[PDB]
């Protein structure tokens, strides 16, 4: 009675109806598996009583990948109703794109000989894994996260060099916060990027790269 | 054949034929470019895509979201369609034609809507 | 050693179709 | 000569104009660079000077 | 949960159960104390339907490492919504087994 | 032994993403090099065309189209790839060229070695058989500097020094995506071929001498383009 | 009229129409028009074209060691490595032309009589 | 080439203004990124007392 | 970083970026081939073999082991003999030169032996 | 104190007594050994399995290195100098001599 216990303790998580207050209980366990096998029994169970796992491996991790997040693998059966509006819309190619990248990593070598649109997903994959790093106990706002996915997946990362990505998410995001916190007063109090905020936000960005220093002394523009 | 139909399973082993070579000509079409494929593979590739896309349909359970009802193809009339579109006979419609579209005399209806 | 080694060195044995073609355009020599 | 010398200075000019625009965005882009690379090293202090008084505090 | 992986590929609604796996030292417990110091700005709010309120049961691990995890929280002031069910290692078997 | 076994199945995964990759740079740079081969014709074509315009207006009788008196020795372009991952090419090349010796050794010429390529060279320094001249770094991507440099000393071996009396080329033709054959091919001296039925400024025998180098530099330009689609 | 096509042992460099095409073969300068009987001629190591055609101005190439070949309907220059004026680097052009190499010497000189030098 | 010495002077001109935008964008950031640095100070030496 | 400073940390983060890069190699290395692998891939495959060579010491307990007496090096010249490493101030000195070998001047000391 | 693995692979390959130099290990080292012996064989446990590394490493390398190569070359002679027939013991000296 092991996935037994397990499940008992896992399905006291839940969302109420609102006959019952409409409280809820999210769970997040954590389970450590050895050797990344995640076919041993307790792992397994574990995996069919959860709507959804995040696979967190020792290779990504070394790689620079924090926090090590293998996307991919990791899922969430209940998707896109669990983010808001603007979440959904700017990350829904990420995804696709990602995959992609994974697709197209053994090709870096000889990009020479690629495609133009197989070299542009290449170059923004590269950028979005950058973009998806993050420091430890550096949490961000969901507007916050939503403008540095924005800067990701509409290209506005395509000209900063992959080794400045984090930087430039950091002190751009900074900088809406700083000079133009209407953007995120919008995408918090709505929950959506309209094309009002949209347009604004891309004249912040394009603002922003011209003061930027990128690490090799080139100018993004 | 000896359960389906005999011209069934030629039909289904064409059409099966036909989504794995455009299955392996997508590591090509992703990586160098359609362009790169010969006329013939570049006519096996938009057969396929016509294909693939013509296996989707107007499903019942869509009817609560689309509104439009959902189709029934007796399989007769899919297997007579899928023999006409790995023929080619319908190559020349556009893509979005074959999107969820429900049968034969539906398709016509949407070419010529299109 | 070393002397001897080398001094030993000293005398130690080691066991140690087609064809390309000119067209000319008149019917024979 | 006179026919020479407009020769001359005829097509220097027109060569010497195309430099000289050449010359004015490349003067630019330096100015430019120079003055950004002036502000980001100042945030970079200002940030700098923000740890710094972070960890005074 | 404030990182961008999570809420923008494997995103968790309020009522699910999202497992976090992986091998020794990978990430589990900083993604979950960053999902628990991610609610601080909502429960700043004062909005019952915002606040999150975060229970962190710790299971078999050494005391230091419950304090480190407890100075983490208390650093980025998510104590003040945060409840530790402590088992450390020293407990019996009976503790690691009730505190989930 | 499980463990082994993951790190093994890691390590084919690797392998597998790498040959894949590899397999279509290698579609692409087939495509590359047939695109070069189609881009050079033409001028081989007409260098032809002008030289059997300059054979119907000549005496035939330039040491490269004469055979010697008695054959002695003879050179042996191998075209060979600098790189592996090729196959059974460089072999297929190679065990032609030792065929080739097989008849020159049973005509009493012994041939002498210029190789194009780092495997035929390796190849050949472990069999101990001397090499003249070696050139290297271009069998991916040749140029007609490097073509150019070779009908040079190939044609210089020939009107030699000790010289040789014959020189045979040996390459691996692309007819098809498909198939790819070493052949070999006797370089010089060229034989007059009368197929049956102009002005030339000042003689056209100096034009047939200063073509003939010509003729024999732009076919080596085109063996070596066609290895290269051939090693693609 | 002519049809001038310029074209490398690598590539065709050039394929447009001309009204007169001028260059210096080993027998000496020679100029030649629309219908001018066939020819085949040496070009000298230094050998540079000039091509006339309606409309557009002058068009100089540096030849190396190029043979011409007047034809009924077109006057083929084939090449070993050909550079229109457009393309030429003069200083690299003045100093090759000093060079020891008696080749290298000739292209350099060919270049510079194209650069209008 | 009067024009383009016109046109290199008004690009000087518009050097001198962007260095103007520079410095007017720079010291308006580092004056908010030393508020916002002092902020976090001040908060976490109240936190910590 | 927060505790051993931000220039310990990235010196050591990257010295584990280029180890997993360089297990993730091997394979590939050990059977198609370093020439096979990308200019960066290569380049940074000598610093690798270079970085877990000077990851070795001559312990002073070792001394049964190897011979040689045992060494001590600074935590602060360990971090920058590894961030000299890292970018390829010693990609020319040979492999050997790294191995069992305590800090920067007896590094000096056996790339001359050498 | 320690291990002298011997393996299938070596003894087949004329490594013989087929010593895994790298596995193998001998944690008394120099203080069992004469100190002649630990003046010339200091080293040549570690060198060896160096040399094994390198020689997997090298297998199709197309180019080497001058220090690589020489170490192979070291490395394969030391190889060739451990082999020994059975029934053949050397007296401490000899292989002290046969070392240097
Ligand atoms: N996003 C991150 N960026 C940088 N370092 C991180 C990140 N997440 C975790 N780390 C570091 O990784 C190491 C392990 O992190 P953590 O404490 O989360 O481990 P864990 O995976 O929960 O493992 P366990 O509890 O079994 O030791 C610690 O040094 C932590 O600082
Ligand atoms: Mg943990």
């Amino acid at each position: 009675d092991v996935f037994y216990l397990h499940s008992r303790l896992l399905e006291r998580c839940a969302k109420l109806s609102d006959e019952l207050g409409g409280g809820s209980m999210t769970g997040l366990p954590i389970i450590e598996t050895k050797a990344n096998d995640i076919s041993a029994f307790i792992p397994t169970n574990v995996i069919s009583i959860t709507d959804g796992q995040c696979f967190l491996e020792s290779d990504l991790f070394n790689q620079g990948v924090r926090p090590a997040i293998n996307v991919g693998v990791s899922v969430s059966r209940v998707g896109g109703a669990a983010q808001i509006k603007a979440m959904k819309e700017v990350a829904g190619s990420l995804r696709l794109d990602l995959s992609q990248y994974r697709e197209l990593e053994a090709f870096a070598a000889f990009a020479s000989d690629l495609d133009a649109a197989s070299k542009a997903q290449l170059d923004r994959g590269a950028r979005l894994v950058e973009l998806l790093k993050q420091p430890q106990y550096s949490p961000l706002a969901v507007e916050e996260q939503v403008v540095a996915i924005f800067l990701g997946t509409q290209g506005h990362l395509d000209s900063v060099p992959v080794e400045d990505v984090q930087r430039f998410e950091s002190e751009l995001l900074e900088h809406v916060k700083a000079s133009h916190s209407d953007i995120f007063d919008g995408i918090r109090e709505t929950k959506k990027l309209s094309e009002e905020a949209e347009e604004k936000l891309v004249s912040v960005i394009n603002e922003f790269k011209k003061g930027f220093q990128a690490s090799d002394g080139s100018s993004v523009v | 054949p000896a359960i389906v139909g005999d011209e069934h399973y030629r039909v289904a082993q064409e059409v099966i034929r036909i989504l794995q070579r455009y299955k392996d000509l997508q590591d090509i079409i992703a990586i160098l470019g359609i362009d790169e494929l010969s006329e013939e593979d570049k006519q096996l590739v938009n057969r396929a895509r016509r294909i693939e896309r013509f296996l989707s349909q107007n499903m019942m359970a869509a009817e609560q979201f689309t509104g439009q009802p959902g189709s029934t193809v007796p399989l007769k009339e899919t297997i007579e369609a899928f023999d006409k579109l790995t023929k080619g006979e319908f190559d020349h419609l556009p893509e979005q034609a074959f999107f969820l579209i429900g049968g034969l005399d539906d398709l016509a209806k949407k070419a010529e809507s299109l | 050693l070393v002397s001897v080694i080398n001094e030993f060195k000293k005398g130690f044995q080691a066991s140690d179709l087609e064809k390309e073609s000119v067209k000319v355009r008149k019917p024979a020599p | 000569a006179e026919r020479e010398a407009m020769l001359a200075k005829t097509a220097a000019d027109n060569r010497k104009s195309a430099e000289q625009v050449a010359a004015a965005q490349a003067d630019y882009e330096k100015e430019m660079a120079e003055a950004r690379a002036q502000a980001s090293a100042l945030r970079d202090e200002a940030r700098a000077a923000g740890r710094s008084v972070v960890d005074e505090k | 949960t404030g990182i961008k992986a999570i809420d923008a590929m494997t995103p968790i609604g309020r009522g699910q159960r999202q497992l976090i796996i992986g091998d020794r030292k990978t990430g589990k417990t900083a993604v979950c104390v960053d999902t628990i110091l991610n609610q601080r700005e909502a429960w700043l709010t004062g909005d019952p339907k915002q606040q999150v309120r975060c229970v962190y049961v710790a299971i078999g691990q050494k005391g230091t490492t419950i304090a480190s995890v407890k100075r983490a929280l208390e650093e980025g002031g998510a104590m003040e919504y945060t409840t530790i069910v402590a088992a450390p290692a020293s407990d019996a078997a009976g503790f690691k087994w009730l505190a989930p | 032994t499980l463990r082994e076994l993951r790190g093994r199945i890691r390590s084919a995964g690797s392998i597998k993403k790498i040959t894949k990759a590899q397999e279509l740079i290698a579609t692409s740079r087939i495509a590359k090099a047939q695109a070069r081969v189609e881009a050079a014709r033409p001028y081989a074509a007409e260098i032809t065309n002008m030289l059997t315009e300059l054979a119907g207006a000549s005496a035939l009788d330039h040491p490269l189209l004469v055979e010697r008196k008695q054959p002695k020795r003879a050179g042996v372009l191998v075209v060979s790839s600098d790189r592996g991952l090729c196959g059974a090419y460089n072999a297929n090349v190679l065990r032609r060229a030792e065929e080739l010796f097989s008849l020159l050794r049973d005509e009493g010429k012994d041939p002498v070695l210029y190789v194009v390529g780092r495997k035929a060279l390796g190849y050949f320094s472990f069999r101990q058989r001397t090499v003249v001249e070696s050139w290297t770094g271009f069998s991916e991507r040749p140029t007609y500097e490097n073509a150019r440099e070779i009908a040079d000393t190939l044609v210089n071996a020939f009107m030699a020094i000790l010289g040789v009396d014959e020189l045979h080329i040996v390459f691996t033709e692309f007819r098809s995506m498909l198939s790819q054959t070493a052949v070999a091919r006797r370089a010089a001296p060229m034989e007059v071929e009368y197929v049956g039925e102009y002005s030339f400024e000042p003689d056209p025998e100096t034009l047939f001498d200063a073509l003939l180098p010509r003729y024999i530099a732009t076919r080596v330009y085109a063996a070596l383009l066609e290895a290269a689609a051939s090693e693609s | 009229d002519l049809n001038v096509e310029i074209v490398a042992v690598e590539r065709e460099l050039w394929s447009g129409p001309a009204t007169f095409v001028f260059t210096r073969t080993t027998a000496g300068e020679i100029g030649i028009l629309p219908r001018h009987i066939p020819l085949v001629a040496q070009l000298v190591d230094d050998a540079m074209v000039r091509v006339e055609r309606e409309g557009e101005d002058d068009l100089r190439i540096a030849v190396d060691g190029g043979f011409l070949s007047v034809t009924e309907e077109t006057v083929r220059i084939l090449v070993e490595n050909a550079q229109f004026e457009s393309e030429i680097d003069a200083d690299a052009a003045k100093e090759d032309a000093a060079s020891d190499d008696e080749r290298t010497a000739a292209w350099g000189r060919a270049r510079l009589r194209a650069l209008g030098q | 080439l009067a024009d383009a010495d016109a046109m290199h002077a008004k690009a000087l001109a518009d050097a001198k203004a962007e260095s103007e935008k520079v410095t007017e964008e720079a010291k308006q950031d580092s004056e908010r990124i030393a508020a916002q640095l002092s902020e976090q100070a001040g908060s976490e030496a109240e936190r910590i007392k």
